[PDB]
């Protein structure tokens, strides 16, 4: 069971970049203007994304 | 209330205007209890007692 599926134009990759997207809510804590460090996985601040 | 995901106030290091986590979530104030320590004045044993 084989498909024929074949690309004649293929478009060549872009770069996309992004400034601040990718920082999520790892924990349901409010904080009412609360300074506070995190260290879990994040999208960098300047950057290409696929 | 402010959103839903997080609802326990709190602003600089302890007041923490919330309870835990109630279902009707919500923040009003703080008033746990606040009280300080005594001193005794006095003007001398062998003056009076
Ligand atoms: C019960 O839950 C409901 C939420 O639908 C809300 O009224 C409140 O948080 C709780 N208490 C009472 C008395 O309804
Ligand atoms: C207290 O006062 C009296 C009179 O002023 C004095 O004789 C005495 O030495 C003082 N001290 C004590 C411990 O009584």
């Amino acid at each position: 069971q084989c498909v024929n599926l074949t690309t004649r134009t293929q478009l060549p990759p872009a770069y996309t970049n992004s400034f601040t997207r990718g920082v999520y809510y790892p924990d349901k804590v409010f904080r009412s203007s609360v300074l506070h460090s995190t260290q879990d996985l994040f999208l960098p601040f300047f950057s290409n994304v696929t | 209330k402010f959103l839903p995901f997080q609802q326990f106030g709190r602003d600089i290091a302890d007041t923490t205007d919330a309870v835990r986590d109630p279902q009707t979530l919500e923040i009003l104030d703080i008033t746990p209890c606040s009280f300080g320590g005594v001193s005794v004045i006095t003007p001398g044993t062998n003056t009076s007692n």
